[PDB]
């Protein structure tokens, strides 16, 4: 403040000059362009919501490293040139990304999912601790991990888990964004979550739910999108082509595999397939202890009584038995539940999946 | 539709119809998957006729493959009167 | 003028003439002298 | 200008012309009339010319709909004119609206059937919003024929907004 | 004279404030055309400038004009909030277990939203109606928002996606924006509702290209968001060609199912139909409900229609005893007549 | 002229040949461009192949495979082969819109003949059946010459 | 210092473009997939302004017009997928991604997937290594080797390195077009990348040109006709009409890929077009014999182990399912502390897939 009287306010009344040639090439009537192409010879392609497509030239306002292919500019309606570049910091460019470095989870926190670590410990920490073991086979260690499941149990609770014991940063993307509101961004997305993960690498890429992308069914047209397949077909060059000693590493997850393109698989560059598995009783106390933390419970209220019996449920069913619980204290007009509540509420849920599995075979 | 106005406004004009079993046809369980241009145009061949703007001197020639596989709703009196086997 | 625009004529009362451009807009314009009736037809340019 | 309707006569004069005419019975009585009333059998024979001579007697707006109309490829324009034609008819109070073979847009979906087949249950929902969303008043009649029908019951049948159901007799 | 002058204008856009621009120049996103960077008006500071506020762009010079009153003017199809709903429970009453379990569900948290968060549950935001067709739920759906004080809204997925370029995404984001300054209010979810109300058995193929922007709004409205008092109803008595993801936490909450119907079911509902009519004393209701076979409440309720043509054939606005039995009979046998 | 036998045979080798000596333009329909995702893409083929063909006189129209779209059976099964079907009929409308054309050939190489119909036999349509059997003993020899 | 003449760029250049490129900007105005103007009448002649929006078209008639730079007003010029009249000259049809394909020249690779298969090695001799090393005496033979050949069945079994096998002991450039990089929005691109092939095949001779699962673009589609981009049909003209006519097969060879063989061009099915078919088969016991030994000549494991029992625990299969087995074989081992992979390494690795499978 001090320090800045002396120094910028006598700087802004130097550069009052530049300031004033800059707001007559602006113009008060502007417009938001999208780029496609940009070229060493000042020009590039801009188009205004209407769809009247342009070819015009780049003036001189900032550096070109600023800007960049399928991005957003600022336009003037004389020449339809670009007065200068709209500020991304409000529009995310990629489709959704959450850093978490170093996060809680952990394999001994997971429950009896171990069975799971040993396969992804193999294929992630392995390659990542002793990369030399690798160089004397002469083999690639796959980056790639499929997730069969439900979220909330195997799929939640191994995504953050990894990160821990390999000391990586977990980077969240939704699988249902891959088709991202806009043309032509297909294959800048595929790049950016290399790019940003690829200076540095202490990091693991996860997606989960892709329901569709990874159908391109029987052409492009008739119902079908061109986005899908720009994602698709950038994602399989990226994914072979970059190779490294195990630092990226890229985790996808999928209900069923047979509707996805065996072309995007690339066998041999991800051998790993990883089932679901049941959860043991110690996973069943981690999925109850969120629930029940708020809930009120009285002292005889304990963790290992409604895990002994148990039709061992998902992590649905057992987020919809403390919800059960809930409503028999909401009838009788009370804010705690006793441990009767936790009883009875159990043994509705466990009869609504499997009781006699229609009785026979003689 | 414009066919019908076409032949209202000029009297001499005299329509013929060629294999109307591919636009007409009873199906199989009268119902609807991709056939929803069957009914389409039989239904606005009835309604015409019906409508409180009928055609006096205009006459409508339709030919198909079998009589019984077409719409039993046309072949009533009313709308079609003239029912001729060609041996 | 040679970049004429790119439309169908529809309709060929005797003098009069009905064309519909391929922009999704229908005039109507009387016939010249330089075409023939025979020469205007749909699916053509 | 049809006999042997008189099982039919009565019963559209009890659905047009008695609610048109005197509408204090109802209040009297502590009743509402119907909102529509349903006919089963073939048209064009004693069926949709008698529809025509109900605006004679009724001195009413006649409203000719085919079941075959509002093909497009496009959504949106076909729902909205089910909307639109029932508030037409609510600023002219002698107005009849008619469906010719009702069959065909009251066919639901038992299967997906993707493509070009989506328009069949998108114009059922504003058929039913008209008349079972909406309280009961009536400034238009509705009357739907139906040819054939071996099961069609999406919301139309039961008593909820459409009483009375009108059979062609075979005898 | 002076009006004459005023009434000569080049026109001006409408759109809404995104971002402040340090320039003096201000972002709109113009609803018929785009977003815009335009002129902030020299009387107006740019302080006041919010997010999505409504104001007003001049066509001529594209800039701001004037600032107007804050609000998103909807475009109506089947959607135009209605005012006065005129409905009531004892319309609709006589069906015991089904009124306790909506008020447990819908009318709980709007009185005391408290009792869900002192006890560590969140409070239900939706419920899927079960039943058979025709049981009357199409009163009872005014009576919703009626006696809770919100405001009445219909929301028809078909109308509100077309095949023209911009017109099947503006239109279904135009209910997410009402919906937080509209926010004490009950949205109705049609069009996939079986419970036959209006029941059309969903649609599985018409919705492909909603599923990717309605879905995403109804989810990202109560995760991120967080905004209470909103709840999203739908209905549907069968998930099949919908989305199978529905059972997931965020969607599905309570399920609302319907009494089996009996002696005492439509003894009740009859009384109540029948309190606008005019019945001779020493009629019996309940035994009128014994001999009816499979009727819903909306079968008793055809009844009164039929009750009263009997008796106005002899001009009598008193409906015998002989004339109830008579149309009984004839209602019963409408689903078996041929 | 209807053309009919086993592949290898020369029924499409010789197509040319009766277009080269004649000086006429071969005009070739594929068998996969028959079947269409779209429905209704038969009227407009159909009607684009004689326009052409109306243009230039000498124009000769090959049909690969013409047991494929050849058979309707009597069944109502052609919901699936709702675009076949009106594929024929069509054919049918355009030969009988002009009769004074006999430069325009239509032939059809398959392997055989299964379904007949009495439109398909007459004057501006398919009559002569010509045989394509399997070469001879002297008949190689002289191929193979 | 520097930060004056970083910004001196963008300061003395900006009143230069104020008179400058308006000038040249004036009128309403490298790949440019849209060609067209806004309101330029001028004149009868020189007046032009194509418009491929489907808004406002235009076409130019009378005779033939070819201008070296300007045609109108420079620039935005161009066709891109509707070709309008008789201007050839100036496409704006240019993407400088030409080298997104792989282009090996003499590849060291000779038995890799190949070993173990003797059907598809004497097909392939022939109609390849023969005309790539002694062609004098296929002008001497009379006849001329077949205009393509036919490539079908399970792909990344090594029908690909089939075609780097042959052309090792010719020293034969390996020229592969992958058909899924090969796909692109771009409409018109893939006319001038199939020409830039034998234009670029003549300046350096002896080399082949592989094309990658053809089924994937297709060679007959529904888009042809019903479709308004024009990808496979220009290619197929620029196919037939180079290769075949004027250009000698000798030096210059072009080899397709793909599975379904009744799914391709009914075109291609004609004599005259594709010749040579070859077919593949799963290998047997002796086929992978000879494979998993070649690929654990790389790797470091224990000599005294035997890979035709390896090659028998696993079924008949793809052969690109076997490089994920090698892949496997030092992974297992260091569970062991091993590290190297020894006789038994092998047995629960193979045991491993088979069960993936799921067959």
């Amino acid at each position: 403040f001090v320090s800045n009287s002396e120094i910028l306010k006598p700087f802004e009344k130097k550069q009052e000059e530049e300031k004033k040639q800059l707001e007559e090439i602006r113009g008060n009537p502007l417009s938001i362009g999208t780029l496609e192409e940009i070229i060493d010879d000042d020009h590039a392609i801009v188009t205004s919501p209407t769809m009247p497509d342009y070819y015009v030239s780049i003036l001189s306002f900032v550096d070109k490293e600023l800007l960049e292919p399928g991005c957003s500019v600022l336009l003037h309606h004389k020449t339809m040139s670009i007065v200068g570049v709209l500020q991304d910091d409000a529009d995310p460019m990629v489709s959704v990304m959450k850093m978490d470095k170093s996060p809680t989870e952990s394999y001994s926190d997971i429950g009896g999912l171990e069975s799971q670590i040993q396969e992804i410990k193999e294929s992630v920490e392995l390659p990542l601790t002793h990369p030399e073991l690798y160089e004397e086979m002469g083999i690639k260690p796959p980056k790639g991990v499929i997730l069969y499941g439900a979220p909330g149990t195997g799929k939640t609770l191994l995504a953050k888990a990894v990160a821990n014991q390999t000391s990586a940063t977990f980077l969240r993307i939704v699988g249902s964004e891959l088709i991202q509101k806009y043309l032509g961004d297909g294959p800048r997305l595929c790049r950016q979550i290399f790019k940003v993960a690829g200076e540095n690498a202490p990091s693991i890429v996860f997606i989960d739910e892709i329901d569709a992308i990874g159908t391109k069914r029987y052409d492009s047209n008739s119902g079908g999108e061109r986005e899908i397949q720009r994602t698709m077909l950038e994602l399989l060059n990226q994914l072979d082509g970059f190779d490294d000693r195990g630092d990226v590493k890229v985790i996808m997850a999928t209900n069923k595999i047979e509707t996805l393109d065996p072309a995007l698989i690339r066998p041999g560059r991800i051998d790993r397939k990883i089932l679901f598995e049941n959860p043991d009783l110690s996973t069943k106390k981690k999925i109850l202890g969120i629930h029940t933390s708020k809930m009120n419970l009285s002292e005889d209220v304990n963790l290992e009584t409604l895990v002994t019996t148990k039709d061992d449920l998902s992590g649905a069913d057992i987020q919809a038995m403390c919800t059960e619980a809930g409503l028999l204290a909401l009838r009788e007009r009370r804010m705690q539940v006793t441990a009767e509540d936790f009883k009875q509420a159990k043994e509705r849920v466990m009869k609504n999946k499997v009781e006699e599995n229609l009785e026979g075979l003689y | 539709r414009e066919m019908f106005a076409y032949a209202k406004e000029h009297e001499p004009c005299i329509i013929f119809m060629d294999e109307v079993d591919a636009i007409g046809g009873r199906r199989f369980s009268e119902g609807t998957s991709a056939d929803r241009e069957i009914q389409r145009t039989l239904m606005e061949l009835l309604t015409q006729m019906d409508g409180f703007d009928n055609l006096g001197q205009t006459k409508i020639i339709m030919a198909t493959n079998r009589p019984d596989t077409l719409d039993p709703a046309l072949l009533r009196p009313g709308r079609l009167d003239r029912k001729v086997e060609i041996p | 003028q040679l970049p004429y625009l790119v439309a169908n004529v529809v309709e060929v009362v005797g003098k009069a003439a009905v064309v519909k451009t391929s922009s999704r807009q229908t005039v109507f314009l009387p016939m010249v002298g330089l075409v023939d009736p025979d020469k205007l037809k749909p699916n053509d340019l | 200008d049809v006999g042997g309707l008189d099982m039919q006569k009565q019963e559209i004069r009890e659905a047009v012309e008695l609610p048109l005419v005197q509408a204090d019975l109802y209040e009297q009585i502590g009743i509402d009339p119907p909102r529509g009333v349903l006919l089963y059998g073939p048209p064009g024979t004693g069926k949709t010319m008698l529809v025509k001579a109900v605006a004679n007697s009724t001195k009413a707006a006649f409203i000719r709909v085919n079941g075959s109309e509002f093909v497009h490829k496009y959504l949106g324009e076909g729902p909205r004119m089910v909307r639109d034609v029932f508030r037409l008819a609510r600023e002219n109070a002698p107005s009849i609206i008619f469906i010719d073979e009702v069959d065909s847009i009251a066919t639901k979906r038992f299967d997906a059937q993707t493509g070009s087949d989506r328009e069949v249950q998108r114009i059922l929902i504003e058929l039913l919003t008209q008349m079972d969303g909406f309280d009961q008043s009536t400034n238009v009649k509705v009357i739907m024929a139906t040819n054939r029908a071996d099961t069609l019951d999406p919301a139309l049948l039961r008593p909820g907004r459409l009483d009375r159901k009108i059979e062609f007799p075979s005898l | 004279k002076d009006e004459l002058r005023l009434l000569q204008e080049p026109g001006s856009y409408v759109g809404e404030v995104i971002k402040i621009v340090s320039d003096k120049k201000v972002l709109v996103k113009v609803q018929p055309e785009g977003k815009y960077i335009v002129d902030v008006a020299k009387d107006i500071n740019v302080k006041d400038l919010k997010a999505s506020q409504r104001v007003c762009l001049r066509s001529d010079s594209y800039m701001l004009h004037k600032v107007l009153e804050n609000k998103a003017d909807p475009l109506v199809s089947l959607m135009m909030v209605e005012k006065v709903p005129d409905s009531t429970y004892d319309m609709v009453g006589g069906l015991t277990k089904q009124i306790k379990e909506i008020k447990e569900v819908i009318e709980l948290p709007v009185k005391h939203p408290e009792l869900f968060e002192s006890l560590g549950i969140a409070q239900p935001k939706g419920v899927i109606l079960y039943g058979p067709p025709g049981t009357g739920k199409t009163l009872l759906a005014r009576a919703v928002a009626h006696h809770t004080d919100c405001k009445f809204i219909r929301v028809s997925g078909a109308e509100l996606v077309q095949k023209y370029i911009g017109e099947g995404s503006r239109m279904v984001r135009e209910l997410f924006v009402m919906a937080r300054e509209h926010a004490p209010s009950i949205i109705f979810m049609d069009e996939i509702d079986s419970i036959g109300s209006t029941r059309v058995e969903g649609s599985g193929g018409g919705d492909s290209e909603v599923q990717r922007t309605m879905l995403e709004l109804l989810n990202q409205l109560d995760g991120f968001e967080t905004s209470k008092n909103i709840k999203i109803i739908m209905a549907t008595n069968r998930l099949d060609i919908l989305d199978p993801a529905l059972l997931r936490p965020g969607r599905i909450d309570r399920k609302i199912e319907f009494p089996p119907p009996s002696v005492a079911a439509r003894a009740e509902i009859l009384r109540i139909h029948s309190r606008k009519m005019n019945l001779t004393r020493g009629i019996n209701l309940r035994k009128v409900a014994e001999k009816m076979n499979g009727c819903s409440g909306a079968d008793v309720k055809g009844v009164c229609t039929e009750a009263g043509m009997y008796a106005l054939r002899e001009r009598r606005i008193h409906v015998t005893q002989e004339d109830f039995e008579l149309a009984v009979g004839k209602v019963m046998n409408k689903n078996q007549e041929t | 002229a209807l053309m009919y036998g086993p592949p290898g045979t020369g029924k499409t080798l010789l197509a040319r040949a009766c277009a080269a000596q004649t000086n006429a333009t071969f005009l070739k329909l594929a068998a996969p461009q028959l079947v269409q995702m779209y429905i209704g893409e038969g009227a407009k083929l159909v009607r684009d192949a004689f326009a052409l063909a109306k243009e230039k006189a000498p124009t000769i129209i090959f049909i690969d495979e013409l047991d494929a779209i050849g058979t309707k059976r009597f069944d109502s099964e052609k919901s699936g082969d709702r675009e076949v079907q009106r594929t024929m009929l069509e054919l049918l409308n355009q030969l009988d819109g002009f009769s004074s054309d006999d430069r325009v050939k239509v032939l059809a190489a398959t392997n055989r003949v299964d379904v007949l119909d009495p439109a398909l036999l007459r004057s501006g349509r398919l009559d002569r059946k010509i045989e394509f059997p399997l070469p001879s003993e002297d008949s190689r020899a002289q191929i193979l010459q | 210092l520097k930060q004056t003449e970083n910004d001196l760029k963008d300061i003395e250049a900006r009143i230069k473009e104020k008179a400058g490129v308006k000038e040249s900007d004036t009128g309403l105005a490298h790949p440019l997939q849209v060609a067209r103007c806004t309101k330029i009448i001028k004149g009868e002649d020189a007046k032009y302004v194509i418009n491929l929006k489907q808004i406002a078209k235009f076409v130019v008639g009378l005779g033939e017009r070819v201008s070296p730079t300007d045609i109108e007003e420079g620039m935005r010029v161009g066709v891109d997928r509707s070709k309008y009249n008789i201007e050839l000259p100036l496409p704006p049809r240019i993407d400088p991604s030409v080298t997104m394909m792989t282009v090996e020249e003499k590849p060291d690779v000779t038995y890799s997937d190949v070993g173990g298969c003797k059907d598809q090695i004497e097909k392939l001799r022939e109609v390849v290594e023969l005309p790539l090393l002694s062609p004098e005496r296929f002008a001497t033979l009379g006849i001329d080797p077949p205009k393509g050949i036919l490539l079908y069945g399970p792909p990344g079994t090594g029908k690909t390195l089939c075609a780097r096998a042959v052309a090792n002991r010719t020293d034969a450039t390996f020229i592969r077009v992958i058909g899924s990089e090969l796909v692109q929005k771009y409409v018109g691109e893939g006319a001038r990348m199939v020409r830039e092939l034998f234009e670029m095949a003549r300046t350096k001779k002896a080399c082949i040109i592989f094309f990658d699962e053809i089924d994937a673009v297709g060679g007959a589609r529904f888009d042809d006709g019903a479709g308004g981009d024009n990808e496979v049909q220009r290619t197929m003209l620029e196919l037939i009409t180079q290769l075949d006519g004027f250009d000698p097969r000798g030096n210059i060879k072009v080899m397709f890929a793909t599975n379904r063989p009744n799914t391709l061009d009914p075109a291609l099915l004609r004599p005259g077009r594709i010749d040579r078919k070859v077919e593949f088969s799963l290998p047997d016991l002796e086929g992978r014999a000879n494979i998993f030994r070649i690929h654990s000549k790389s790797m470091s494991v224990e000599r005294g182990i035997r890979w035709e029992l390896i090659s028998r625990l696993c079924p008949n299969s793809t052969g690109a399912e076997l490089r994920s087995v090698c892949t496997e074989a030092g992974m297992f081992a260091i569970r062991a502390r091993r590290k190297v992979a020894t006789e038994k390494d092998f047995l629960k690795a193979v045991d491993k897939v088979i069960s993936g499978y799921k067959k």
